[PDB]
RNA sequence: AUCAUUUUAAAAAAGCGUAAAAGCUUAAUAUUAGAUAAAUUAAUGUUAAAAAUUAAUUGAUACUUAAAUAAUCAUAGAUGAA
C-alpha cells in the first residue's frame, strides 16, 4: 500500500561470448597476459604501514689487548654520520689517553654491507665528485650512481679522508680501515650484523584464508551461488551496505569542522613526498626473445645478433585477404 | 669530555655542578684522575651530580649488548649464505579457483592460530 | 532554542496528579513561547506548534 | 515574464500591490534623510599605552583609534579591532552618526 | 617553444603543467602558444 | 564528496565478509577461474547495488590515489574472459602492407625493412586499409598500436598516413 | 582578432551512449519518488537529444505501470542484447557505465563484421 | 666494562593528524524544509549604498 | 538610441566568427542527482493575533576587493668545483 523495498526481482544478466568462443584456433596467451597492477598504489591506498624495524648501525668491541675494533653497517645510518664518528673514533677521541702527537693508535675499524647504501634524499641522483688530473681541461666530474654501484667503496673511503685532520698522521690510519660489500667480514674472533631478509606479510587484512572461519561473518552477497571455498561462515545480512550514504542514520557531512580536517590531511600526503626512498634504476635490456610485447625488425641485424629467422614468416608461403565473419556465436 | 659520558653525562653538565658544589677541584686533576686514579674519579663525579641534583641517563639509541643477542639482530660466528630473494609478498590476493582447496590448507593449517 | 526542548523533554518525563499544576503550566508556557523571528528562516514546517501539544497533550487529562 | 500572459490577464487587477507599495518606501526614506534614527551604538575598547605599538596591534589584528577633542577638551588615543570600524562605516549613517566607546 | 621568464597565457585555451621544477605551457589550439621558463 | 564509482562485469560474483570485530573489511571476486580480494580500511565506507553490479565509495582518509585505483580495479577484472581492441587504418598511393600470422609487412616508401612481429595478440585483417588488434592487456596493446603509427603518421597538412580509426586529428591548409 | 589556422579535429573521438539502441520502455511506479525522476530525465535524453548519434528506428516511450516492483528502464540493443535496470536505488552515473559496457563491445563485434560504426572527423572540433 | 656496545639505526614516526571526524545523525533525512523570508521586510530595510563608488563609476 | 515583447530565463549584446549572411561561447536559467547554510549579543513585567518583529557580529561555500609569507626559476665567461 506504499513503498516497500522488494526482495527477489531481478531479471537474467546478459552473458557475453567468451574469446574461445569467439576466437578459437589462436594465441591462448591474449586472453591470459592479464592487465598490470601496481602494487604500490594499495600500501599508499589501503593503509599497510610496515612496523618500525630497528636494527643494529653499529657496536665497539675491546680486546686484552689495547686493540679496540669499531664496526659499521652502511646500510642502517646514512653515509655522513656513519663517516663523522669514524673520524671520531679512528683517532681516540673519545679515549682519553689521547694525545694526537701519537706515532701509534690502537683503534681499528670495519665496516660491511657497503653494496646498499642509506642516502636520504634525491641525492644519489644529483650530487657528484670532482677532481682534476693535472693535464688542461680535465675537471672529471663523477655520479654516485657509479660509485653506489660499480665502486661504493672509494667512497666511503673517500669522505673519511675529508673530515680527518689534513696531516701526515693520516695515511697510518687510514691504513687501519677496511669495507666489504657482503654481510660479513673475514675477520674471526669478532662478531657479524645478522641481516634481515623477512618482508612483513599483510595478508591478515585481505584473507580469509588467514583468520578462521568462525570470526568471520558475510554481511553480503550477490548470487545465490555459494561457493563452496567460504563454507562456516554466518550469513547477518545487513539492511544498511545498500542504503546510500543519505538514506542511512549517521551521513558524513562537509562542514568548518571536518574541513579543517580535511586541510590538514593534505598536507600530510605533501609533508610524505619528502619522505620518500628513491633508487637507481638499474641498466636495461632489449632482446626481444625476452619480452611479451611486440617489437620490429627494421633492419636485418636484428636478427642474426637475436635469431629472429624463425619468428619471421618465409616469403614461400601464401597470405590472408580479408578476414571477415558475419554471423557471431551464443 | 670523553671520560664522563661512559658515565652518560656530558663534560657542560658536569663542571656546571662542580662550581655549583662546594668542591674547588681543577680540570687539570680530574684529567689526571681518570687516566690514573679512575675509581676516585667516579667518586668525584658523584657528589657533583648529587650536590646539583643531577640525574644521568644514557642515549636511548643504546642496547645492553647481550640483549641484542637475544634478538637475534647479532651473532658471534660466521654468517650463513644467504638464500635466493623470496618473491616480494603482494598486497592482494590472487590465484585460479582450481588450486583453491590446495592454497586453502596452506593458509590456514600454518597460520590457523 | 536547544534548551527550550531540553526543558520540555523534561516535562514530558514527569507527570502531573494535581490541577493547580497543570494552571502553573499554561498561564507560565502562555507568556513563554519561543518567538519564530529567533527561529531561523529554513526549519521543518510549523514546528512551534509541535512544541505546543508535547504540553497540551500532556495536559489534557488532567484539567 | 515569470507568468505566461495568458494567466497574467486574468491577474492584471494583482499589480496594485506592487505600485502601492513602492509608494511607501520611497516615500518614507524621502522625508527620513533628514532625521537621526533614535537608536545608541556602543563600541567596547581599551586605553592607550606606550606599550602597545602599531605592527604590535596589526598582528593582533587591533587599530588604533584617534579623536581630536574641542575647546577646552583634551585629546583621547584608543585601540579597538578592525572589523568594529568597518561595521561603524556599513550603516547608512556613518557621516554624520553618533558612536559611543565604552572603555570602561 | 619560446622562453619566457614571465609566462603568460594567450587564448583561454592555454594552460599551465609542471614537471618537477619544469614549468611550461600548452595549447590544445595553436601550439605556438607554448612556452618555458627559464 | 567526489564519490568513486567501482564497475563489476556481470561474468563475476561477489561477497564481502567482515569479523565480529567489526575492526577488519573486505571483498571477495570469484569467477570459474579466478578470485581475487582485496580490504577497505576503517575509513573508506561503502555502498553496492546489484541492479548495476556498482559500488560506491566514500574516504574519510582524502587520498587522492584513489583516482588510479579505480582504473587498475575496473580494467583488471574486464580483463577476464574479454578483450581490449583498437584499429588501424592508412590513406595514400604508394602504401600497402601483407599479412601472414601475426606477422604485418608494412611498406611505406622507406628504404629498409619494417616487420612487425606480434607476441600474444591477434591481429586480423578486414580490408587493404584496415586493421584490428586484440589482447587482455591494454598497456600492451598501446605499445603494440603505436609502433605502426610511428612509421607514418598524419601529415599535418594531408590526413595522409596512417592513424588510429579514433583519435584527435590535426590539420592546416597548405597550397590554396 | 585573429583567425585560427590550426584545425583539431574531435569528430572520431566522439563517443555518446543511446547510439546503439532500437528501443527503449520506461516504466514508472507513482510511489517510487527517487525512481521516477531518474526516469523522466533518460526518456527526454532518448528524444530531446539530437537523431544523428541514434539509430533510424529509435523509439522511446513511457508507461505507468502500478504493478512494477520498481520503476525500470528497459533497453534493446542492436545485435541482440536486452536489459532492465530499476531505478530506486540507482542513479544516472551507475546506469551510464552499464551502457558504455555494452557499447564498448558493440564495436568489437561490429568492426569485425566489417562495418564503420564511427563518425567523420569534421563533426565535432574542439 | 662499557665497551661490548651496540646502537641502533633511526627509526622515523611520522604522525598522522589528531583532529578526528565528526559523524552526524541525520534528522532531516524524510523531511522537506521550506524557507520564512518575508520579502516585505527585506525590501523596507535602508541598508547602505555605497554613493561615493556610484559617482565614480558615472563619468 | 538602449525601447519592448514571448519565455521558467535569455544583453538593440561582454567576445570569437562572415565579402555581407550563416554558424560558435559567455551573462541570465531550467529538469535530475549529489550537496554548503552553523554558532551568538542587546531590548518594553503579562497579553495583539485565522497574521506580522528591529539594530548587529563571527564562521562554511561561490562571485569580488585585493595584499602578505615560504619555496622554485629569472644565462654566463675564458689555466681547474672556485
Ligand atoms: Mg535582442
Ligand atoms: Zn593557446
Amino acid at each position: 500500500s506504499v513503498w516497500k523495498n522488494p526482495t527477489n526481482y531481478l531479471p537474467e544478466k546478459a552473458k557475453f561470448p567468451s574469446p574461445k568462443e569467439l576466437f578459437p584456433k589462436d594465441n591462448e596467451n591474449s586472453w591470459k597476459t592479464l592487465n598490470d597492477l601496481t602494487p604500490s598504489l594499495f600500501k599508499d591506498v589501503q593503509g599497510f604501514k610496515e612496523k618500525q624495524v630497528q636494527r643494529a648501525a653499529y657496536m665497539q668491541i675491546a680486546k686484552p689487548n689495547g686493540q679496540m675494533y669499531h664496526i659499521f653497517d652502511a646500510s642502517k645510518m646514512p653515509l655522513g654520520r656513519m663517516c663523522q664518528k669514524i673520524a671520531f673514533f679512528l683517532q681516540g677521541k673519545h679515549r682519553p689517553t689521547f694525545k694526537n702527537c701519537d706515532q701509534v693508535t690502537y683503534d681499528n675499524i670495519i665496516v660491511v654491507n657497503a653494496a646498499n647504501i642509506m642516502l636520504t634524499g634525491k641525492k644519489a641522483l644529483l650530487k657528484t665528485v670532482k677532481y682534476h688530473t693535472g693535464f688542461v681541461g680535465g675537471l672529471k666530474e663523477k655520479s654516485y650512481k657509479f660509485f653506489l654501484t660499480e665502486k661504493p667503496e672509494q667512497l666511503v673511503f673517500y669522505c673519511i679522508s675529508k673530515m680527518l685532520p689534513k696531516n701526515l698522521k693520516r695515511r697510518d690510519l687510514l691504513k687501519k680501515v677496511e669495507i666489504y660489500r657482503d654481510f660479513q667480514h673475514e675477520k674471526q674472533g669478532l662478531p657479524n650484523f645478522v641481516p634481515y631478509t623477512e618482508k612483513e606479510t599483510f595478508d591478515q587484512y585481505f584473507n580469509p584464508f588467514v583468520h578462521n572461519f568462525e570470526d568471520l561473518v558475510i554481511k553480503f552477497q550477490s548470487s545465490k551461488e555459494t561457493p563452496k571455498e567460504l563454507e562456516g561462515i554466518k550469513k547477518e545480512i545487513d539492511p544498511e551496505i545498500t542504503l546510500p550514504f543519505n538514506q542511512r542514520s549517521k551521513i558524513f557531512k562537509l562542514n568548518a569542522h571536518n574541513r579543517r580536517v580535511m586541510k590538514q590531511w593534505k598536507m600530510y600526503y605533501r609533508r610524505l613526498r619528502r619522505y620518500k626512498v628513491h633508487k637507481i634504476k638499474a641498466p636495461k635490456n632489449r632482446d626481444p626473445n625476452l619480452s611479451n610485447k611486440s617489437f620490429m625488425i627494421t633492419s636485418d641485424r636484428q636478427i642474426k645478433d637475436f635469431n629472429l629467422h624463425n619468428r619471421i614468416v618465409p616469403e614461400e608461403v601464401p597470405e590472408d585477404d580479408d578476414e571477415i565473419m558475419r554471423t557471431i556465436p551464443r | 669530555n670523553a671520560a664522563v659520558r661512559e658515565h652518560n653525562t656530558p663534560y657542560n653538565r658536569f663542571i656546571w655542578a662542580l662550581n655549583q658544589s662546594n668542591i674547588i677541584l681543577d680540570r687539570k686533576i680530574l684529567s689526571n684522575l681518570a687516566i690514573n686514579e679512575p675509581f676516585s674519579f667516579k667518586a668525584v663525579l658523584d657528589e657533583v651530580r648529587i650536590q646539583a641534583q643531577l640525574q644521568s641517563k644514557p642515549h636511548p639509541r643504546i642496547i645492553n649488548p647481550i640483549e641484542a643477542y637475544a634478538k637475534k639482530l647479532i651473532i658471534d660466528g660466521a654468517l650463513k649464505p644467504v638464500q635466493t630473494q623470496v618473491e616480494e609478498p603482494l598486497p592482494y590476493l590472487f590465484g585460479k579457483r582450481q588450486n583453491v582447496e590446495e592454497i586453502k590448507k596452506k593458509y590456514q593449517a600454518q597460520v590457523h592460530n | 532554542l536547544k534548551y527550550y526542548n531540553l526543558i520540555l523533554d523534561e516535562i514530558c518525563r514527569r507527570p502531573i496528579k494535581t490541577l493547580q499544576e497543570a494552571i502553573a503550566l499554561l498561564f507560565v508556557f502562555s507568556h513563554s513561547l519561543f518567538p519564530n523571528y529567533k527561529r531561523k528562516e529554513i526549519r521543518e514546517k510549523d514546528q512551534d506548534l509541535k512544541e505546543k501539544h508535547k504540553i497540551v497533550d500532556h495536559l489534557a487529562d488532567a484539567l | 515574464t515569470i507568468v505566461g500572459s495568458q494567466f497574467d490577464a486574468q491577474t492584471e487587477h494583482v499589480n496594485k500591490l506592487a505600485l502601492d507599495l513602492a509608494n511607501k518606501k520611497y516615500r518614507k526614506m524621502a522625508l527620513d534623510q533628514a532625521v537621526l534614527r533614535k537608536e545608541k551604538v556602543v563600541v567596547p575598547a581599551e586605553f592607550r599605552t606606550e606599550k602597545d605599538s602599531l605592527i604590535s596591534l596589526k598582528k593582533e589584528l587591533r587599530s588604533p583609534v584617534y579623536i581630536k577633542g574641542h575647546t577646552g577638551i583634551p585629546d583621547v588615543d584608543l585601540i579597538a579591532d578592525n572589523r568594529q570600524v568597518f561595521s561603524i562605516r556599513r550603516r547608512l549613517q556613518f557621516q554624520n552618526q553618533s558612536f559611543y566607546f565604552k572603555v570602561g | 617553444m619560446k622562453i619566457k621568464s614571465a609566462l603568460k597565457k594567450y587564448c583561454q585555451h592555454c594552460y599551465i603543467v609542471k614537471r618537477g621544477k619544469k614549468v611550461m605551457i600548452k595549447c590544445k589550439i595553436d601550439p605556438r602558444h607554448k612556452q618555458r621558463q627559464g | 564528496m567526489k564519490r568513486n564509482i567501482l564497475f563489476i562485469p556481470f561474468n563475476i560474483s561477489y561477497s564481502y565478509i567482515e569479523k565480529n570485530n567489526n575492526t577488519v573489511k573486505f571483498l571477495y571476486l570469484y569467477n570459474n577461474d579466478y578470485f581475487f580480494s582485496i580490504n577497505f580500511n576503517e575509513k573508506q565506507s561503502i555502498v553496492i547495488n546489484e541492479d548495476t553490479n556498482t559500488i560506491v565509495v566514500e574516504t574519510r582518509n582524502f587520498n587522492n590515489k584513489i583516482n588510479l585505483f579505480n582504473n587498475e580495479f575496473n580494467k583488471f577484472i574486464y580483463s577476464w574472459d574479454n578483450f581490449f581492441f583498437n584499429k588501424i587504418k592508412f590513406t595514400g598511393k604508394g602504401f600497402k602492407w601483407k599479412k601472414k600470422e601475426t606477422n604485418l609487412f608494412l611498406f611505406f616508401n622507406r628504404a629498409h625493412k619494417c616487420f612487425f612481429i606480434g607476441n600474444n595478440i591477434i591481429l586480423k585483417r578486414l580490408s587493404k586499409s584496415k586493421v584490428i588488434l586484440l589482447k587482455n592487456n591494454y598497456n600492451h596493446l598501446i605499445h603494440d598500436s603505436i609502433l605502426v603509427r610511428t612509421i607514418r603518421s598524419n601529415n599535418i597538412f594531408t590526413k595522409r598516413g596512417l592513424r588510429f580509426s579514433r583519435q584527435i586529428i590535426l590539420k592546416k591548409k597548405g597550397k590554396t | 582578432g585573429k583567425k585560427r589556422r590550426v584545425q583539431v579535429f574531435t569528430g572520431s573521438m566522439l563517443q555518446p551512449l543511446y547510439r546503439y539502441l532500437l528501443s527503449a520502455k520506461i516504466g514508472v511506479n507513482p510511489l517510487d519518488l527517487h525512481g521516477q525522476n531518474i526516469a523522466k530525465q533518460i526518456f527526454l535524453k532518448c528524444k530531446q537529444a539530437r537523431p544523428k548519434y541514434l539509430q533510424n528506428d529509435f523509439n522511446a516511450t513511457l508507461v505507468q505501470d502500478n504493478e512494477a516492483p520498481a520503476s525500470y528502464f528497459h533497453a534493446k540493443f542492436v545485435n541482440g542484447y536486452e536489459q532492465k535496470w530499476y531505478l530506486h536505488k540507482s542513479t544516472e552515473e551507475e546506469i551510464n557505465r552499464n551502457l558504455k559496457y555494452f557499447n564498448y563491445q558493440i564495436e568489437m563485434e561490429r568492426n569485425l563484421q566489417g562495418h564503420d560504426d564511427e563518425y567523420e572527423d569534421e563533426e565535432t572540433q574542439l | 666494562s662499557t665497551y661490548p656496545k651496540v646502537e641502533l639505526q633511526m627509526v622515523r614516526e611520522i604522525k598522522e593528524p589528531q583532529e578526528e571526524i565528526q559523524l552526524v545523525d541525520n534528522v532531516n533525512k524524510n523531511v522537506e524544509l521550506v524557507n520564512y523570508k518575508d520579502f516585505v521586510h527585506a525590501f523596507l530595510k535602508d541598508k547602505k549604498i555605497n554613493e561615493e563608488f556610484n559617482s565614480q563609476i558615472v563619468q
